[PDB]
């Protein structure tokens, strides 16, 4: 269990996959050239993890993307090969992601995620980037998981999906583009941090002060949460190690596996941090909800597990101490079925810009209350069948609809079951 | 199993590599399958300093196997007179019985082992003890045709 | 004469790297191999160079923990044979470590192990280490144990088990892999000495002053103690001189065969009486298991001092606690504790929190209390099978769900076997 295959899909799935790697580059030591500069061994211990270079392959059906990544600051560290890109764009229609369009180039882009994984010592899985809102993030994204999971069975599937939001775009298939790939991604992938528009705007608008945010106020949160829970697969670390070993110890049950990420503390674009926060004060951003990246209440329901991941050096007594005090002190949020849900770990590195850091990766059943979201949005769309001439036009059947639109309610009613059990 | 070495040893009759398992602390009343310990098979075989070093050392004179049998039993069967007197001796018991509810000085006058009825005897054995069938040691002589075990029944 | 060890998991090969490092100082075996000074080589083989070499194996289906010992302070004592590793992991799950994956390095493993016992003229039989909650250490362990009974089923298997514990725990299935190895072992074990990390965490807290313990504070504590049972095949004593003794003197039932180990004097390293440490073997604080003796009756009950020691001082602890405590005993048993001493001193390593003491006792006792340690397990057991929690993981790597219920069933069987025999 080694080496990770990244993939970026789509607009967002390259904006935030960028972002990503100009983080861990960064906390890393790389340079967009290529070549290190860091000054300590716990960072190159495990760089074979995401790097050899980045094992980075980018994917988009609107080329003009290319150049948006290879003109960024660390555009010229990825390999050319890797770049797949069509030649006309998918327009937010998840059809000509899964069917039409995007099918006709995943070929190619499995073509370079076989080289990639065909030079690995022992590989872990893949991890997707991308949209769910979006034509291409979604649908072509969600077409390539399971052309990936038929050709890698034996491998995890880790996902990073964005959940749109009226208060980020007015596009209204939307809610048609994202029901339709959570109908895939209950299916198939392991492992999904559900990032929300809706809670980054709350955040960003609430808790930030910024009066508009745009993609890059949102991109900053997204790829801050990232490294955060890639922190243990990065460094050197006894606790949720590989990918694997994470899951096993998040997900108890095959289709509930969508995670609630959070993570503190908040800043701002390159701003201040002026004291650093004491432990206690971290602990206490968990059933914060304004630290959440998905928009849900943890007090709506009940955490099934919970991994929390602290960066930096601090007491590992203290930790423990106020890991254990929170569990007990609202001991009626914790599922009591499961013994020792929540599991603690601690990285000496911190994140570049904050001296501690905290973040929270938790399966709370309160996450229903997103799918609710979704599920209303597509329910009052798909009753008056507005937009369908488009999807069924690239082949789709209407039946599909009323499919993800019902396995969606499953997938709610399941949250709801775990809520209201009981040990007795 | 340094216990089943012991069986081993003491069944063959090498009085040398018994004090060498024994000296690597084998269990002196170390059971085989039918629970016989060492002090049985070397008082079955006569084997008197093998009988006397597991005696000094803490063997069961009295022990049982899963039929009852005493080593005072298998000596008096086998007709071992130098190992009868240690084992009383040692304080055997003399009046033992077995499953098939013979004692000692049965086993000793169905095999003619006169000289060691005698021994018996003197160390207050029952004459007149019965086994499953009825039959006192007595009655052995009498349905045997043994006169000179009959003479030495009576004295 | 000879016995070998196997190390499975990294719980196992950690803990084997800290007794084999405490094995060598004792013996005053080099990193090397080499030696400037028999009993001790019931351990370790000899090479025509002058050239000491242990008879262990290492087993991880995953290199990074093997790979630091074959590049560590001790790379040039094993041979690479010996150190064996696969490249994916079990993950925590014991249907991986027993069915996907370890059945594709089974083969290699037992096969290497062929070569050690090639070697060996009268071998005794198999010491095993390994971990519960592991994945590695659950499946792979309970896979090798069942082929050890066929391919040397005539001779002895003994297990030193890391009983979970959630202040260093790594996995929440970790009751889940402690219920099915102690299953699928139970009928292949001969005698298993089981190691409650928490008391290890607890003991180093409170008598070796630390804060928050690592692994190597553990494994050190743990070395000591398995150094002190394994003394007896290593220096040629009196008591449990090879590896049958250990059933013959603790274990009166097949089935309940888990010694609790106490180990007497933990000195920080920043002396003692006979009859103070043997005090504190019946102090609940220093045993390896968490559990109340009290509340429980003694199958058997062994003392191994080593050190500076009287035989008289022994007989005297002894009678202050067979009259000044009320230790219950059952009614079938012998009731006299058996005791065996070695004149040597407890070896430290050089750096260690603990300290050189110039006596030490480790008593093993075949008690009824520790049947609490298995309630606390099965509970946790019950809690997440009752909602199928984290099952799919396990039946989609081989494993059939019923399996679960076959353990189940055998663990509340086991607990219905301490009470009978305690009341
Ligand atoms: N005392 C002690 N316990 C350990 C040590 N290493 C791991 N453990 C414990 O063993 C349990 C399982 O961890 P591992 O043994 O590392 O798992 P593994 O056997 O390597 O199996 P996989 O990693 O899943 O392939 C955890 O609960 C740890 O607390 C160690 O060195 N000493
Ligand atoms: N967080 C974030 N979301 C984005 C970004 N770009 C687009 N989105 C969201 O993704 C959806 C649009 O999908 P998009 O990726 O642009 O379409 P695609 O190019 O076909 O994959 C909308 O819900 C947007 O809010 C970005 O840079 N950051
Ligand atoms: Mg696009
Ligand atoms: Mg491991």
């Amino acid at each position: 269990m080694r080496e990770i295959v990244h993939i970026q899909a789509g607009q967002c799935g390259n904006q935030i996959g960028a972002k990503f790697w100009e983080v861990i580059s960064d906390e890393h030591g790389i340079d967009p050239t290529g070549s290190y500069h860091g000054d300590s061994d716990l960072q190159l211990e495990r760089i074979n993890v995401y790097y050899n270079v980045p094992r980075a392959i980018l994917v988009d059906l609107e080329p003009g993307t290319m150049d948006s990544v290879r003109s960024g600051p660390f555009g010229q560290i990825f390999r050319p090969d890797n770049f797949v890109f069509g030649q006309s764009g998918a327009g937010n229609n998840w059809a000509k992601g899964h069917y039409t369009e995007g099918a006709e180039l995943v070929d190619s882009v499995l073509d370079v995620v076989r080289k990639e994984s065909e030079s690995c010592d022992c590989l872990q899985g893949f991890q997707l980037t991308h949209s769910l809102g979006g034509g291409t993030g979604s649908g072509m994204g969600t077409l390539l998981i399971s052309k990936i999971r038929e050709e890698y069975p034996d491998r995890i599937m880790n996902t990073f999906s964005v959940v749109p939001s009226p208060k980020v775009s007015d596009t209204v298939v939307e809610p048609y583009n994202a029901t339709l790939s959570v109908h895939q991604l209950v299916e198939n992938t392991d492992e999904t941090y559900c990032i929300d528009n809706e809670a980054l705007y709350d955040i960003c608008f609430r808790t930030l002060k910024l009066t508009t945010p745009t993609y890059g106020d949102l991109n900053h949160l997204v790829s801050a949460t990232m490294s955060g829970v890639t922190t243990c697969l990065r460094f050197p670390g006894q606790l949720n190690a590989d990918l694997r070993k994470l899951a096993v110890n998040m997900v108890p049950f095959p289709r509930l596996h969508f995670f609630m990420p959070g993570f503190a503390p908040l800043t701002s674009r390159g701003s201040q941090q002026y004291r650093a926060l004491t432990v206690p004060e971290l602990t206490q951003q968990m059933f914060d909800a304004k630290n959440m990246m998905a928009a849900c209440d943890p007090r709506h329901g009940r955490y099934l597990t919970v991994a929390a991941v602290f960066r930096g050096r601090m007491s590992m007594k203290e930790v423990d101490e106020q890991m254990l005090n929170v569990q007990n002190k609202n001991s009626s949020y914790f599922v009591e079925w499961i013994p020792n849900n929540v599991k603690t770990a601690v990285c000496d590195i911190p994140p570049r810009g904050l001296k501690m850091s905290a973040t929270f990766i938790g399966n709370s059943t309160a996450i229903q209350e997103l799918f609710k979201r979704i599920s209303e949005q597509f329910t009052a769309m798909f009753r008056r069948k507005a937009f369908l001439h488009w999807y069924t036009g690239e082949g789709m059947d209407e039946m599909e609809f009323t499919e993800a639109e019902s396995n969606m309610n499953d997938l709610v009613s399941e949250y709801q079951q775990y809520q209201d059990a009981t040990a007795d | 199993d340094l216990g089943k070495k012991l069986l081993e040893a003491a069944r063959a009759g090498q009085d040398d590599e018994v004090r060498i398992l024994m000296a690597n602390g084998a269990d002196v009343n170390a059971t085989d399958a039918s629970g016989l310990t060492p002090l049985h098979l070397a008082a079955t075989y006569g084997h008197l300093e093998i009988v006397e070093v597991l005696l000094k050392h803490g063997a069961d004179v009295n022990a049982i196997d899963i039929m009852g049998s005493t080593p005072l039993h298998l000596a008096a069967l086998i007709g071992h007179l130098e190992i009868v007197e240690v084992l009383l001796k040692h304080g055997a018991d003399v009046n033992a019985v077995d499953t098939w509810g013979d004692t000692p000085l049965h086993l000793a006058a169905i095999m003619g082992h006169l000289e060691i009825v005698e021994v018996l005897l003197k160390h207050g054995a029952d004459v007149n003890a019965q086994d499953k069938f009825g039959k006192t040691a007595f009655d052995i002589s009498i349905d045997n045709g043994n006169e000179d075990l009959a003479e030495i029944l009576q004295k | 004469r000879e016995c070998i060890s196997i190390h499975v998991g990294q719980a196992g090969v950690q803990i084997g790297n800290a007794c084999w490092e405490l094995y060598c100082l004792e013996h005053g075996i080099q990193p090397d191999g080499q030696m400037p000074s028999d009993s001790f080589n019931t351990f370790f083989s000899e090479t025509g160079a002058g050239k000491h070499v242990p008879r262990a194996v290492f087993v991880d289906l995953e290199p990074t923990v093997i790979d630091e010992v074959r590049t560590g302070t001790y790379r040039q004592l094993f041979h690479p044979e010996q150190l064996i590793t696969g490249k994916e992991d079990a993950a925590n799950n014991y249907a991986r470590g027993h069915y996907t994956i370890g059945k594709e390095i089974i083969d290699l493993v037992l096969d290497r192990i062929r070569k050690l016992a090639d070697q060996c003229t009268g071998l005794q039989g198999f010491s095993v280490f390994h971990s519960f909650g592991g994945g590695t250490g659950s499946g792979f362990t309970s896979l090798l144990m069942e082929r050890l009974s066929v391919d040397y089923g005539k001779k002895s298997k003994l297990e030193f088990s890391i009983y979970p514990a959630p202040q260093v725990s790594t996995a929440v299935v970790e009751p889940y892999n402690s219920i099915l190895t102690t299953h699928t072992t139970l009928e292949h074990s001969d005698c298993a000495f089981m190691v409650d990390n928490e008391a290890i965490y607890d003991i180093c807290r409170r008598n070796l002053d630390i804060e928050r313990p690592t692994y190597t504070n553990l494994n050190r504590l743990i070395g000591q103690i398995v150094s002190s049972i394994t003394a007896s095949l290593r220096f040629d004593g009196a008591l449990n001189v090879d590896l049958t003794e250990f059933q013959t003197n603790l274990v009166p039932y097949p089935r309940a065969h888990f010694p609790l180990a106490t180990y007497a004097p933990v000195i920080s390293a920043e002396q003692l009486s006979v009859a103070e440490i043997t005090n504190a073997c019946f102090e609940p604080a220093n045993q390896m298991v968490k559990c109340d003796p009290r509340h429980g009756k003694y199958m058997a009950c062994c003392l191994l001092y080593r050190g500076d020691v009287v035989p008289k001082d022994v007989n005297a602890a002894i009678a202050t606690i067979k009259t000044k405590r009320t230790i219950q005993f059952v009614d079938w048993c012998p009731t006299g504790f058996k005791v065996g001493i070695n004149y040597e001193p407890p070896t430290v390593v050089p750096g260690g929190d603990l300290a050189k003491v110039q006596r030490a006792v480790c008593m093993l006792s075949n008690t009824t209390a520790i049947a609490e340690a298995w309630a606390r397990l099965d509970h946790k057991f019950d809690l997440m099978y009752a909602k199928r929690a984290f099952v799919h993981w396990y039946v989609g790597e081989g494993m059939e769900e019923g399996e679960f219920s076959e353990a189940r069933e055998d663990m509340a069987a086991l607990e219905k076997d301490y009470e009978e025999v305690g009341v």
